[PDB]
């Protein structure tokens, strides 16, 4: 219904081939996209995670510039690979879905089932509409240019009103004992971090200079701009993560560089097939 | 060739228009903003 | 047509399940012996237990490494069998290639995600960061080295199996071993962070971005699948397409 | 001999006079406008003053963008009229596009310089910068949008008019524009440098040093210009000195 | 009066192309013109600008040495532009002259028309001098390497004493309420300034470890010495200026880098012109 | 060829003994050590 | 005894062309351990000399961390021009003799026969055995990847253990005025330094995240990876210091590089030189 | 066989005594006048001993370049010379060349070894640095100028006795002199640093890795015997193994 | 040839004193300074 018959015909794939091919991708996708959760969950955590694991973290200034920044990362170049390689676009949304299946197993596990922390507590939440936005803007424009501008513009705008259903209700105000908390700050209090105090938490603070109608405004840009500049930057490292190439030496015992090429590819080669 | 002079004395006169079109518009659709205090 | 002359996974499929169950059993062994054995390092309990399965960690793995390294080494292919080798064995041996990465991949997951969201959960149950920690027991002297002996196997492999990876260096799957690999002398710095001033109450913390640009070495799966697809489209042709086999032989030459 | 046959100005000189013009009234506006309206950023006539300024700034500039774009682009060259173009209107089409570059550095001269000393002089009168202080609106919303807008027509009528420019992609050119088009951009990172610990108080502050980073690539001025000049040498010898036309389409082909 | 006669019969040109060569000129001189004002006003007043609008921020610490610094970056590109193509010798001074230009419209009409301060508390002053010296230095030796040690050396030196006679006279003492004060300082004082308090300027404070009445002279030798890196750096980022590629492709879709050349430069093109 | 067939036929065979070996040991090996506290 | 006759055999060599290469030898060997004194002896004083000058310094968090660190730098560039030109495994233990060599004249002379120091007060010590396995391992691997991770291994791990002779006993405590010191601070306190008070020390001072027992531990694991990452990095700037091309121009004006290759390398001059 | 064909050291031989003897006249100096006259630079006596030492090396040093540089460009060998050099006064040229940087790299190190570590000895025995202490004399207005004209004077001599120095320019070399060379000059950020917050306690400080930076060019060494080792092998193979002079002009041509 | 054999046996004794015209003034020229205390 989309036409794949036509794509095989025009890759002239005996039945046999295309089982071998088949059996080809179902061995490798599988392989990437645990290799994609566990790097990068690994990435994420060890430069964003500590925003991602508490609710008292989901400030108005650090979290929502930190979190795109570092989850534009992974994504630009997961989506070189895949577009430049195979003209496949899911790659920002792939690399999403990954991190949210390793973070929900490990907070399943690790946070809840053996620290005894609460699942409520520590929703990471989801980083998803802008990976979406963001691969549906490099398929349609077909440049990763105006991607790079575009996407990373709404990857670093949709981050906070896309965690904003899962995080808002935990703005509701309480009273302890006659002082004003968020309940997301009462939730942290309430469940003891041995490693964790308070005055750790990198969140906003107020400033003489700090217009407070329009923090999460500003922070909503800042992080767009940078991740303009992070997706083309990684982009190029794309280009350094497909470098393909062998040290072959002879005689003398030079070491050459040899790339191994795609007959198929060549200029006569398909004519030749038959 | 004659194409080429006419095509391009086309897009003359074609594009002194534009402007004179976007200035007239873009002063007066400016002021109705101005004046109107849209927002 | 014969699937089995060019495909298998058994070998595979045991090295998963093995590898999860090792991994369920790292999980048990932490939520049965950490609260009750692992809460105090000076206490005689503490040592009985946790530096005892360091001590298994310590004697299985280079076990573990020189019982796969050797096997791998000693069924080697000559140089006269690797110039003739079928093509659909050829394609076989990639497949194999394919699933030793899986593999070490699998273990990646283990060491660098799975057991690392669980450290920091470990993190803030505890005072301050030991350096036998439960959680430290299971990754960093064991699931660290679980990936680097099957990154080194699946290279080995590969050099050793596969004539291409045995006449040219796949730049790429260096890299992509090398990073994961060197992760795991990172905790050299991870421990002299925490123990002195690079601070320790973050997870996120500076000291802790050496994994993250060692770990950015896992992404020259792009160079590796290159390669692999590259090969495979040029078995293809010269299998079922009927065409001469010189693509094999003709780029990767002095 | 006839001029007029590779030569035009009458749009450059009316680019230049109009944004001139703009630039005046830009100013009178901000003085007469900004110590009575602009002092306090709470008040309604400030609301209805600079922000109505603001609005007509935020619907003039797209459709400015909008009718330059449509119109550079709705006009355009198709591959057989580009193949066969008369080397004199090849010229006269060069000086065209030096134009449009004159009419784009124009903008950015009165973005980035102009209307960036008048701001810190506004900010040393003021008690603290606001986001749509008198200078903003003028700038950041209105030199800003506006040189980018030329720099994109700029480019576009390069790669619609000039076959090479349709041909290949000017590297130069590229950064030449993106530059000063990733500094409007760069006002997130203003605004968020101002209002949390950046600080404030100084002009040459190291959240100011975006702007410098991202208007270095204007430089790239020498290939735009190392290009123009290859070219225009290309049509003299064809021209003038009955030279093949070879020499046209020999270097910029697959 | 110079050999521009022979100039044009070496390169080939009827009159008709020399009219034409004098209409490019004629447009592109002033585009180039204008486009230098308006980046090298930008960086250098967001670099150094904070010095060179006031008065008492001219001092003998940072001032002369982060003013040449900054200077000297825009000056040794354009003259490597200037030089390897056109073999121009005016780079630097006309990078200054362009600066010094787009800074005494911004003073007369932004800080003094708009903002009521006065002309004299706002002059920025000059850098002409030392760049004059360095493009007569990279004329006379020829040598770039030459020209970056001694030129940096020139640029960095004679920044203080050809401003001295601008700024000399500021430096009169004054006592106001029985305080010890410059003539600069007081004329700070005595404009108000509501963004710019006293603390903020990066001036000399005296140390322990400090000889003050060698100060300057050890402030015109770093600025001396950093400059001749910084033009090396910048004279290697002049070639990067001058990248001129096309992105061409064909075919399987291939992109490759495509160069432009002049046909008159080659081997026997100017021979059968004739 | 056969020995293609015979050297692969008995690295089969060989891979899976040495896989069921070490399984075994290993697990023995480590618990002596487990349940011996050497150390 | 070793093989020479059949590699001079091998390279084709006339007696007068012998006695020339032995020439070469006794001249350029000289000059390279001179360079490597001087150059080798800057770079670790300026970079780790204020550890190695005073006894008091040598302390378990940062000596043994900075020292190998900056001490591997120059060992892995020279190794490598040694070994890849020359197959001679000899680098890092020349290096570092070079630079006792030079560290122990400045002691003799500067600080003991000029400053009256004590010579016991002013031992370096020593870096040698790390370089020596580091040696041993590049010649028995032949590899320089695995000579990177194991060596840098030892270079980082034998530092401490090597020392302890030398500098052990100066730890022996001592009771003055009712307080204790280590023998070591009781030396630099006796020993006036005028520049140098005790408050510039850069050495462990303890932390409530600190494990005592372990400190030196884990500064010679700390020691070893940075030595793995360094070595790495150094040995690509190997290739960059053999970097040997000429700038040579011609017609245009235009330059090019150009490479000096040598006759005897190529395929066929062996062979046709009878 | 003649070894005075193609080998001289008299010259070698004498910079190297002249070398050492000037260190030690200097090493003799400081432990004569550093104690006496050289605690207090407000003296009269300081200025007269070591201002008046400052002023000779101030006079002398730039005589030494004007002499030496003037002789070797004087006494300079033609392109006709050049062209049809004998290869045996080749290899003595090259010698003689090896034994100029020789002298030069004696020079570098007394500049940046010896008397170096003197200073950081004489940084502990007075209260603060000063700029013409007994120290800085000898080295920063002695030593180091020493060692640059002989760097000069090296190249020199290569670019004008040494066909292929004449003819391509020795990057390595470049690099190789320009490094200690290019270390005078961070005088000025040592004294900034000095007498600025960039602290001066520390002699390991960071104000003090401008010197290593720059001395790190000095490991060019490896470029520069490459080429020397290239053009012996060459001349070896024409003159002993009567091979054709054609590999002596073949590859430093345009 | 011959001139080679002459040019280089001219700048042998050419350069063995300029070294000893420039030993001996260098140190005379710098005790002037030393002993006259010009400065
Ligand atoms: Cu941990
Ligand atoms: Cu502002
Ligand atoms: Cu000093």
């Amino acid at each position: 219904i989309f036409r794949t018959e036509e794509i095989l015909k025009a890759a002239k794939m005996p039945p046999e081939a295309v089982h071998m091919s088949r059996l080809i991708d179902a061995v490798y996708f599988p392989i990437l996209i645990i290799l994609l959760v566990g790097t990068y969950h690994m990435h994420f955590m060890l430069l964003a995670g500590d925003w991602d694991f508490w609710m008292d973290w989901k400030d108005r200034q650090w979290w929502p510039v930190v979190t795109p920044i570092v989850g534009i990362t992974y994504c630009s170049a997961i989506m070189y690979y895949l577009w430049v390689n195979y003209r496949q676009p899911f790659g920002a949304t792939l690399c999403v879905v990954c991190l949210l299946i390793g973070e929900w197993l490990t907070r399943y596990w690790g946070f809840y089932w053996w620290s005894h922390y609460p699942i409520n507590f520590v929703t990471p939440g989801i980083m998803l509409p802008g990976a979406l936005m963001l691969d549906f803007t490099l398929y349609l424009t077909r440049n990763w240019l105006v991607t790079a501008l575009v996407g990373g513009g709404f990857f670093g705008l949709l981050f906070y009103p896309g965690n904003w259903p899962i995080f808002g209700p935990t703005h509701l105000p309480i009273v302890v004992e006659g002082t004003l908390l968020s309940m997301a700050d009462y939730m942290g209090h309430l469940y003891v971090r041995t490693g964790t105090p308070e005055y750790v938490r990198h969140i906003e603070q107020g400033s003489l200079r700090t217009f407070g109608g329009h923090t999460t405004v500003i922070a909503a840009f800042f992080s767009a701009f940078v991740s303009m500049l992070m997706f083309t930057v990684w982009w190029y490292l794309g280009k350094v993560y497909c470098t393909a190439f062998f040290y072959v030496k002879g005689k003398r015992g030079r070491i050459v560089h040899r790339n191994d090429v795609t007959a198929f590819g060549e200029e006569g080669f398909p004519e030749g097939i038959k | 060739d004659a194409a080429t002079t006419q095509r391009e004395i086309e897009k003359n006169s074609g594009a002194w228009k534009v402007i004179l079109v976007s200035t007239a518009a873009f002063i007066v659709i400016g002021a109705i903003i101005w004046f109107g205090g849209i927002g | 047509y014969d699937m089995s002359l060019w495909y298998d996974s058994k070998f595979y499929k045991f090295g998963m399940i093995t590898m999860l169950l090792v991994a369920i059993f790292w999980v048990w062994y932490q939520r049965y012996f950490a609260y009750s054995h692992g809460m105090d390092s000076m206490e005689p309990e503490f040592d009985r237990v946790w530096m005892g399965l360091w001590r298994v960690h310590m004697a299985i793995m280079p076990l573990f490494a020189l019982v796969t390294w050797g096997w791998i080494l000693k069924t080697r292919d000559t140089k006269e069998q690797l110039d003739n080798l079928d093509p659909k064995l050829e394609i076989k041996r990639y497949f194999y290639y394919m699933m030793w990465l899986g593999v070490y991949i699998f273990g990646v997951y283990w060491g660098g995600s799975f057991f690392t969201e669980q450290d920091a959960s470990w993190h803030q149950v505890i005072i301050r960061d030991t350096s036998f920690t439960p959680s430290h027991v299971v990754m960093f002297y064991g699931s660290f080295p679980m990936y680097i002996v099957c990154g080194v196997a699946t290279y080995l492999y590969a050099m050793t199996r596969l004539p291409l990876f045995s006449r040219g260096i796949s730049f790429p799957l260096v890299m992509a071993i090398a990073g994961p690999l060197m992760i795991l002398p990172n905790v050299g710095l991870n421990e002299w962070g925490h123990a002195f001033w690079f601070m320790e109450e973050l997870f996120s913390a500076p000291l802790h971005w050496g994994f993250v640009v060692l770990g950015w070495a896992g992404l020259f799966q792009g160079g590796v699948a290159a390669q692999i697809i590259t090969r495979y489209s040029n078995l293809t042709d010269v299998v079922w397409n009927n065409q001469s086999k010189e693509i094999l032989n003709n780029r990767i030459v002095a």
